[PDB]
């Protein structure tokens, strides 16, 4: 019953995202981050936007910043629901999975 | 030639080989390997079918997008045959049964359907027609199916004088009715061999070899109006073949019919005057090399993880 | 330049010309830089193009209905910075970002002008000159183009 | 405006799956608190940066003005040019720290884009966390590590 | 027509009704599209109400929902799992990745569509297509396997 | 919202929470699907004067990084990359769960 | 003041310049360059021989305490002799700072792995080897982590094609998933999205 | 003790992983790209480029798209120097054709030449 | 669309069609461009 | 309008039709080749010429922001109506 | 600031009543009974299941569904073959070929969008300067073959003519935001 | 013309590492064929290994030989613990690919590829 060694083999979802991004433009490479973490879409968008905005030495308007923070926290709620409910589903409980997926 | 039939590319999946082939028996055992080779080099394969779309569904992965055209047809619908062969330069005929139904019999399947297909192909003006008969189906054979295939050969040569006729031997493969048949004799008490199988001599031929020969006959300018004999490199007795298959398995739609056992006990003729796989550019791989992938599914767990049968000249 | 406009008035519009089947003229886009006029005066040597009028109404072209066809007449399509003088065979065909550029040599005459073949999706779409100071400078003949 | 909003940070004390689950739930609650603050303090104003060389203009401005049409054309064909340089921008992702290392060569395409995943390091550390444990235990460790594989593999 | 063909047609109706009323999938789920799959499993759309059972083993599966990006490292696993599934099996590809490669079509390690590996019955377009649209694809699959006439083909053999 | 009082009391007692006050099914309190047309405001650069782009070109103010020391070009107290981080204060709202 | 321009604080620039001088004078044996960007990010470029001492000093120093490795990556610039630029981003939680350490390598000179210093460097250096072919000395288990099994070539290199060299498909004749030389139904259309006019005069290189 | 001698040409073709067809049969071009004469800017004529020889692009039977069979069709590499491109090409084992940087010749531009007393440079219009 | 009907246009379909997949009236793709390279036509009369 | 070839196949508005001996019409065997019935060239030919009173007219295609970018057409040629490059509407100056 | 999720203040001692409470909790399954009770409460709520296909999930006019090519009210195609949609298309799913029409208009001869390559991101409909290409609200267009998702200009124009009564209304509802 | 060695000072112990790697591959080929149920025989698998080695045999740079040995050890270890599957092993033989003959007449008859 012991776990003596654990070796996770990955790359089963390797997509060459960085090579495609460096072969595309910045706006064209923006929706790649939506599919990098397909639960934290606005958060990846926000991180990429902050990186490009830093490199461009520009800042978004305050309303855009407030909207980005609001949907970042909505996305945090989405992702924490995803994590907690899938953890409970793997342990064996699925009614919170259904409830929080209605949410 | 037309501008859309000029070959292009390196012969891959997305290339164009310039082959527009209507394959009639594509839903069978040899037909899947033929369609696999055609779509592998990249060709416009028209599949007329009469069974279910679920039954033909395994053919869909087997070519590029739009390179395979599936269409329903009926053997009594010469209009459907004409609509299948209307836009093609090669028509390949693989229609056959090992038994007789109440709707189609041996004479109909081996004569009337190939004659109608070749007549429609001649009316549509296709450049090449290939018809697959069977070896030692010469004439006046003991079984009805071989005589029917002989009459069908005569009718196909009458209506389409330059038809390439290919006579392979008993074809073995993963989904064949030869090696799986001999493996399924073990489910009974013993092995029912007539004269203990000593009088019958057979040289089985691999299904991939037959399909490569068919494709090279489509692409070969010298194969027009010829009859080929597609046979394996080694001749085995029936008893030695049964010994080899049972020792390779390590153990120790009707299942069988009178025509089937008659064709089993009919010996294979010597191919002397006919050209063959080496003349169409295919090296005949042996059953010893290509037998493990077939008989592995009949083994047990202890035997999941054998001397060849000896070869005669006659 | 700036990233926005303060022009709240109505823009002017100029009727087009028909100087030939090679150069399509949409003269509303013209910014009156006299590059075509100077090229036709100095290199083509025809003295056919010019400015008629005064002020904002000053129009580049020919005053009469005259067909401007000499050799070396696609170079006005080259040197027009705006899309006022475009190529009529190349009209509405491709885009510069999608066209691939292949540096080759012209064989229409024995000058051997260095050219770029602009090919999109495996089809030859355009012919442009290459800068070679010892052969053809910046220009190619009309037959070449 | 995370410096402008106020919230609490859930801190565990035992370092196990239970503490991580409690931290994630209290992060949900603090996220709801920040959502309340954002709803109450949403300001008026424009929606993109007022710079048509980076953000595209409005469609009416694009269909009316020459500069707006030109900038819309260039932004939606070539895109804005980013000045050359390298940055590493890391934000607090829900799954951890999301990092982007951008190297720009001065053109309208990024020269290099390395994506740093928290799940990559977490699943690298899966073997340490699974010492002296069970099958259901390593399943629970995978569940509490918040592992997604698109971000891990890229 | 003959009375026997009417009985054969009614038997086809019964068998097709059983197969479309009891449609147990395993979702070979990879990505974004698998997340949207479990949003279709979610209480709003209720494929369990439709008769479609969530989280079935490949040994008990009828249709494979290819949900996500099929990579070169994953394609042999996809083919092996498809081969382990019993013979009355269908394939619903979902999303642009499983359809034709999608946003990673020109990638070195992405199979350009799962139809290069397994025979796809129905393609569901989107990135991700909504759970509403995936349930549309499932009902289209039920109609398609309602259209099957296997005993009719066997009788006309 | 259509539940009877008996079922509502049973649900409230069985869950321990007031459920009818916070229903997870939206009935009428949500916004209308048809909205009046908006009028979005304009940004700070929407002015007809004193709006030269060189005075607000943040993209062109990026400079190459300053070389502190180079191997080809180039008693004091020890320093840190930043002052040490201030300890976080405990929450005055709810410090413990 | 300007709503479209990112605000600039010079205290971070001064602090990072002071710390760059600090690290440069502490380790003159390995540190080749120190720069602070306009984004207030400190980059220290070192010799490949000093990767272990530099990382150990940054992790274990009292003033540094860069105990968290943000990431480990490589950049392929195939115009210089040592074409792979290995970049270590590190985070100091004690001082709330971030640092970047750069070094160089080519296809035939491996650099020392820092698994003994940071444990995430195991998988990160596995990724760097799999994507670029930069070997790492004294690694516990250096092998592929993202590519296909038996994948030939390192795909994140600049000279590696975007679509690759082989593609997988199911062959029914062999009943397998087989690799073919790659053929595209539609070729990837490259776009020349570069303006012929110079954008940033601050980065104008001198003529050759 | 930790420094050896190697007297070869730095061949890494066995480690690049490229198939031997796309090493031996390919030709590469090293060149400064010509200025697009439809514009006047010269920012695209600063960096050396290596490209590959054009291979076959045929027509898809289904959609008419441009289908290709070689992977090195969109491969363009940027270099700061001709010698750097030479080193990269010889290191990767590709046979190269190099053409030197075509620089524009300096020209004597005089605005007063347009209004000459006796020379032919006097213009007839403006 | 009874109190607020849509704007009437002459090119709008007067008969809605459902999903016609796996029907004779399904959609079949083709290249909408004409022939690009024109082959030389040999003369129909012999030289001798 | 939609016309048919001697092969019986409908000709698209781009002028595309398959040849008699072209094999690529087997994709239309047992199916249909759909051609959009409304031809834009015919529909814009049916439009009457707008008779305006100005030497320079402005067109946005109607609807303001719902149309095309606003352009100006110079109606100086009295032997030819001025055509919008976006919407194809024709304008004529009223000189009476 | 920060807060503790599992730390508890000081000690609550070890009292006989507290020990009896814990023993009763882990001998009579009190938390198990209360979990059963609130799962019973959800048994007695109303399900959140809509009646597909007779009931549809709510959407917005911004919804990015099936692609379509629109027209002017005159009937002329809105598309002017300007190729920005395929220039901005991040998946390179749009292929455009163009030539002057018989009346000299700038129109496309080929406008193909691959649904199997498209990522449904709306970049084409937000880069289109004349509102020609749109992502209309159709999403129930799943096909049984891979070919049927390879759209061409005729299919896109047919979709635009079919969905014009809804696409134009959605653009009217939302165009002031964009 | 002086560089830093990776593992081997010169070609001698590099060839020793090559011999050790070839020895271990020759050991593992029958176990590979038996365990992963390969259609091939033991003889032609060893021939495949040998002609892979002869394909790489033309290089004499010690660093390149060391890196080739390292990559061969990775491939071998990947075969030892079975992650590389039957399809990945059978990718070495190209039995589903029609080969291109190298004669000028055949390359002329196929297409424009040199
Ligand atoms: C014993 C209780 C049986 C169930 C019952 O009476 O529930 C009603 C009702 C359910 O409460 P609820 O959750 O508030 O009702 C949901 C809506 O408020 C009200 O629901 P609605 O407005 O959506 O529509 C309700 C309507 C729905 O009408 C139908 O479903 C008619 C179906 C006709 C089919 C022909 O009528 C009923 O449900 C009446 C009760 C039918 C019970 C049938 C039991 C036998 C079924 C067949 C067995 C064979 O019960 C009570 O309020 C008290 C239950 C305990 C009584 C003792
Ligand atoms: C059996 C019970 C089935 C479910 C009954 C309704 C559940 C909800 C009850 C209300 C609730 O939530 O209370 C919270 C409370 C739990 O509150 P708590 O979790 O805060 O803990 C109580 C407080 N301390 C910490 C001090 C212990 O539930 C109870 O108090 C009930 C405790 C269990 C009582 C029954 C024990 C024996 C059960 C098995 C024997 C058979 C019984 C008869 C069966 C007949 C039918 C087969
Ligand atoms: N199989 C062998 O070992 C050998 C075979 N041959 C010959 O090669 C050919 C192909 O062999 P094989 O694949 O094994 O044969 P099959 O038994 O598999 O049948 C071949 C094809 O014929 C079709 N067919 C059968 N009867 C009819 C009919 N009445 N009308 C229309 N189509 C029909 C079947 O379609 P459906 O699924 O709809 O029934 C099937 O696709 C045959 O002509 C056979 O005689 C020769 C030597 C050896
Ligand atoms: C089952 C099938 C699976 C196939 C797996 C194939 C594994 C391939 C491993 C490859 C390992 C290598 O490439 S290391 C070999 C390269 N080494 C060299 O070139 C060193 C120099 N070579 C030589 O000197 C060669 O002549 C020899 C023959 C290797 C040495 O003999 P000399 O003495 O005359
Ligand atoms: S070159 Fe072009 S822009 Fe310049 S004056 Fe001539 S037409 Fe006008
Ligand atoms: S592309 Fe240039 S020339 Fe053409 S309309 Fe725009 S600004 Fe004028
Ligand atoms: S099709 Fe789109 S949503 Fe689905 S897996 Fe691919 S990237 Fe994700
Ligand atoms: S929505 Fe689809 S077609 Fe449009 S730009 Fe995005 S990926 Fe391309
Ligand atoms: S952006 Fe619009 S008008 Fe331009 S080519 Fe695309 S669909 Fe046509
Ligand atoms: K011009
Ligand atoms: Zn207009």
């Amino acid at each position: 019953e012991m776990v003596r060694k654990c070796d996770p083999h990955i790359g089963l979802l390797h997509r060459g995202t960085e090579k495609l991004i460096e072969y595309k433009t910045y706006l064209q490479a923006l929706p790649y981050f939506d599919r990098l973490d397909y639960v934290s879409m606005m958060c990846n968008e926000q991180a990429y936007s902050i990186a490009v905005e830093k490199l461009l030495n520009i800042q978004p308007p305050p309303r855009a910043q407030w909207i980005r923070v609001l949907f970042g926290e909505i996305t945090r709620i989405l992702n924490h629901i995803m994590a907690v409910t899938t953890h409970a589903l793997d342990i064996g409980a699925m009614t919170p999975f259904f409830w929080m997926f209605e949410e | 030639l037309h501008h859309a039939v000029i070959p292009h590319g390196k012969g891959g999946r997305s290339s164009v080989s310039g082959v527009v082939a209507t394959v009639f028996g594509a839903t069978g055992f040899l037909g899947r390997y033929v369609v696999n080779h055609l779509g592998r080099m990249g060709s416009q394969v028209i599949i007329p079918y009469r069974c279910d779309v679920y039954d033909i569904m395994h053919l869909r992965l087997m070519g590029d997008l739009g390179q395979l055209t599936f269409l329903e047809w009926d053997a009594r619908d010469k209009d459907s045959i004409r609509k299948a062969v209307q836009h093609s330069n090669v028509v390949i005929n693989l229609i056959g049964r090992e038994w007789e139904t109440r709707n189609f019999d041996f004479e109909d399947v081996f004569v009337n359907i190939p004659r109608a297909i070749a007549q429609a192909s001649k009316e549509a003006g296709v450049e090449r027609f290939i018809h697959v008969s069977h070896l030692n189906a010469s004439m006046k054979s003991s079984s009805k199916s071989l005589r029917s295939k002989a009459v069908g050969e005569k009718e196909v040569r009458s209506v389409f004088p330059e038809a390439i006729i290919i006579r392979p031997s008993d074809i073995f493969g993963r989904e064949d009715r030869f090696l799986n048949h001999f493996a399924n004799y073990r489910w009974f008490l013993a092995v029912p061999l007539v004269s203990l199988g000593f009088k019958t001599v057979k040289q089985p031929v691999y299904v991939a070899d037959v399909s490569k020969g068919i494709v090279n006959a489509t692409k070969d300018p010298d194969a027009v109006g010829k009859t080929f004999a597609f046979t394996g490199p080694n001749r085995y007795l029936l008893f030695h073949l049964v010994k080899y298959i049972f020792g390779m398995t390590h153990r120790t739609e009707p299942w069988t019919t009178k025509d089937k056992v008659e064709r089993i006990h009919i010996s294979d003729v010597m191919p002397t005057d006919l050209p063959g796989l080496e003349d169409l550019g295919v090296q005949p791989t042996p059953l010893e090399l290509k037998s493990i992938e077939v008989l592995r599914r009949h083994r047990t767990y202890r035997w999941l993880s054998t001397k060849p049968a000896k070869t005669v000249n006659y | 330049g700036s990233d926005r406009s303060r022009f709240l008035e109505g823009k002017r519009a100029v009727e087009d010309k028909n100087i030939g089947p090679l150069v399509k003229t949409i003269m509303t886009r013209c910014i009156q830089c006299t590059r075509c006029i100077r090229f036709a005066s100095e290199i083509a040597g025809v003295d056919d193009l010019g400015t008629t009028g005064r002020g904002n109404d000053m129009q580049v072209g020919t005053y009469i209905e005259k067909m401007f066809m000499s050799e070396l007449s696609g170079n006005v399509i080259d040197i027009c910075p705006v899309g006022a003088l475009t190529s009529k065979p190349y009209a509405f065909t491709a885009r510069p970002w999608e066209t691939r550029k292949t540096e080759s040599i012209d064989v229409m005459d024995a000058v051997g002008s260095n050219i770029v073949v602009s090919t999109r999706t495996g089809e030859v779409m355009r012919i442009l000159p290459r800068m070679h100071e010892d052969i053809n400078e910046e220009w190619i003949s009309d037959k070449t183009r | 405006v995370y410096d402008q909003v106020e919230f609490d940070v859930p801190i565990g004390s035992r370092g196990d799956c239970y503490d991580r689950y409690l931290c994630r739930v209290e992060e949900m609650r603090q996220s709801l608190r920040i959502i309340e603050q954002c709803l109450n303090k949403m300001p008026p104003g424009e929606i993109k940066v007022d710079d048509a060389k980076v953000s595209p203009p409005k469609r009416a401005e694009m269909k009316t003005s020459m500069e707006s049409l030109i900038h819309h054309f260039k932004l939606y064909t070539e895109g804005y040019q980013v000045p050359p340089g390298a940055t590493y921008t890391a934000i607090e992702a829900p799954k951890g720290e999301f990092g982007v290392y951008l190297v720009s060569d001065g053109s309208s395409r990024p020269y290099r884009c390395k994506i740093k995943a928290p799940g990559f390091a977490h699943l690298a550390g899966l073997d340490k966390m699974s010492k002296g444990h069970m099958l259901a235990d390593v399943v629970a460790i995978i569940g509490t590590q918040d592992i997604v594989f698109g971000e891990i593999d890229r | 027509r003959s009375r026997a063909e009417y009985v054969v047609t009614k038997l086809d109706d019964l068998i097709n009704w059983a197969r479309r009323s009891s449609l147990w999938p395993m979702t070979f789920g990879l990505a974004c599209c698998a997340v949207e799959m479990m949003h279709m499993a979610a209480p709003r759309y209720d494929m369990d109400r439709f008769g479609v059972v969530f989280r079935a083993s490949p040994r008990q599966a009828d249709v494979m929902i290819v949900a996500g990006t099929l990579t070169n490292k994953m394609a042999p696993a996809l083919r092996k799992v498809y081969d382990q599934m019993p013979e009355p099996r269908y394939v619903v590809s979902m999303g642009s990745c499983a359809n034709g490669g999608g946003y990673y079509h020109y990638s070195y390690s992405v199979v350009r569509g799962c139809d290069r590996i397994v025979p796809v019955d129905i393609y569901v377009p989107g990135c991700p297509p909504t759970a509403e649209a995936l349930l549309y694809g499932i009902l289209q699959l039920q109609r398609k396997i309602k259209r099957e006439q296997k005993l009719k083909i066997w009788y006309r053999r | 919202a259509s539940a009877t009082r008996v079922i509502q009391k049973l649900r409230n007692w069985a869950s321990g929470q007031d459920l009818q006050a916070k229903l997870q099914l939206r009935y009428q309190e949500i916004a209308k699907r048809t909205q009046p047309p908006p009028k979005l405001p304009v940004g700070p650069s929407h002015k007809l004067s004193n709006n030269y782009y060189c005075t607000r070109d943040g993209r062109r103010e990026v400079v190459p990084p300053s070389i502190i020391m180079s191997s080809q070009k180039a008693e004091k107290k020890a320093v840190t990359p930043a002052p040490p981080m201030k300890r976080w204060e405990l929450s005055k709202d709810q410090p413990y769960l | 003041k300007r709503p479209t321009v990112r605000p600039r604080s010079d205290v971070t620039h001064k602090q990072l310049s002071a710390f760059g001088e600090y690290v440069a004078e502490i380790l003159p044996k390995y540190v080749q360059q120190v720069q602070v960007s306009c984004l207030d990010e400190l980059e220290i470029c070192i010799h490949p021989d000093g990767v272990i001492p530099t990382l150990t000093f940054l992790r274990d120093h009292t003033n540094a305490q860069f105990k968290s490795l943000a990431d480990l990556t490589a950049v392929d610039v195939p115009t210089r002799q040592n074409r792979f630029e290995i970049v270590y981003n590190l985070l100091s939680l004690r001082f709330n700072s971030r640092i970047r350490v750069k070094t160089y390598a080519d296809e035939l000179t491996p650099i020392d792995s820092i698994v003994s210093v940071h444990i995430a460097a195991n998988w990160y250096e596995r990724e760097v080897w799999d994507m670029f072919g930069v070997f790492f000395f004294n690694h516990p288990d250096l092998r592929r982590i993202l590519t296909d099994y038996g994948f030939e070539g390192h795909p994140f290199r600049k000279d590696f094609p975007l679509t690759g060299y082989v593609e997988l498909r199911y062959d029914d004749e062999v009943k397998r998933v087989v690799a073919e030389p790659v053929e595209l139904a539609q070729e990837f259309r490259k776009f020349d999205l570069n303006s012929p006019w110079e954008a940033f005069p601050a980065y104008r290189q001198p003529p050759e | 003790t930790q420094l050896i001698t190697v007297d070869e040409k730095l061949d890494i073709t066995t480690l690049t992983g490229v198939p031997e067809e796309h090493i031996k049969t390919r030709k590469v071009r090293i060149f400064v790209p010509a200025r697009n004469n439809m514009q006047s800017g010269v920012n695209n004529t600063k960096k050396w480029k290596m490209e590959f020889d054009t291979r076959e692009r045929w027509e898809n039977p289904l959609m008419g798209w441009a289908s290709t069979a070689d992977p090195l069709s969109n491969m363009v590499l940027t270099f700061s120097a001709k010698e750097d491109a030479i080193a990269f090409a010889e290191k990767n084992g590709w046979s190269y054709d190099v053409e030197e940087k075509k620089v524009p010749k300096p020209k004597s531009k005089s605005y007063g030449a347009n209004f000459s007393w006796n020379k032919r440079t006097r213009v007839s219009t403006k | 669309p009874t109190t607020n009907p849509p704007t009437a246009r002459k090119f709008i379909w007067t008969n809605h069609k459902f999903n016609v997949s796996a029907t004779p009236e399904q959609y079949v793709p083709y290249s909408t461009t004409r022939k690009k390279i024109h082959e030389w036509v040999p003369p129909s009369t012999p030289y001798k | 309008g939609v016309q048919v070839s001697p092969s019986g196949e409908k000709i698209t508005h781009t002028g595309q039709v398959y040849d008699e001996k072209d094999y690529r019409r087997v994709r239309f065997v047992d199916r249909q080749k759909e051609v959009n019935e409304n031809f834009a060239i015919d529909l814009i030919a049916q439009q009457p010429v707008n008779e305006v009173e100005h030497r320079i007219i402005a067109c946005d295609g109607g609807g303001g922001a719902l149309g095309h970018p606003k352009v100006y057409i110079n109606l100086d040629k009295e032997t030819k109506t001025g055509t919008c490059g976006y919407c194809g509407l024709q304008f004529k100056q009223h000189h009476h | 600031t920060y807060k503790y999720v599992n730390k508890k203040e000081q000690e609550s001692e070890v009292d006989m009543k507290s020990a009896t409470d814990n023993a009763a909790r882990i001998l009579m399954w009190t938390e198990l009974i209360r979990g059963l009770g609130m799962t019973l409460s959800y048994l007695f709520r109303e399900p959140a299941t809509i009646n597909y296909p007779f009931e549809k999930g709510p959407l917005s006019p911004r919804f990015r569904g099936e692609h379509a090519l629109r027209r002017y009210p005159s009937g002329e195609e809105r598309c002017i073959a300007c190729k920005l949609c395929e220039a901005i298309c991040p998946a390179q799913a749009i292929t455009i070929e163009a030539e002057p029409r018989a009346d000299g208009s700038r129109r496309t001869t080929r406008y193909d969008i691959d649904m199997t390559k498209c990522i449904y991101c709306g970049f084409c409909q937000e880069a289109c300067p004349v509102d020609a290409i749109v992502e209309g609200p159709n999403f129930e267009f799943s096909t049984e073959t891979h070919e049927e998702l390879l759209y061409n200009k005729e299919k896109l124009l047919n979709n635009g003519d079919k969905w014009e009564a809804e696409i134009a209304a959605n653009i009217q509802a939302d165009y002031l935001y964009r | 013309t002086s560089v830093k060695p990776i593992f081997s000072r010169d070609l001698n112990e590099a060839k020793r590492r090559v011999r050790e790697l070839y020895r271990a591959w020759y050991r593992e080929v029958p176990n590979t064929v038996h365990l992963m149920q390969l259609d091939i025989t033991v003889k032609q698998g060893r021939d495949k290994v040998r002609e892979m080695f002869m394909k790489n045999a033309h290089v004499t740079d010690p660093r390149v030989v060391d890196l080739l040995v390292i990559k061969g050890k990775m491939e071998l270890q990947e075969t030892i613990k079975v992650w590389k599957q039957r399809t990945h092993v059978m990718r070495f033989f190209h039995e589903t690919e029609t080969p291109r003959p190298k004669d000028f007449l055949s390359k002329f008859y196929m297409g424009h590829d040199p």
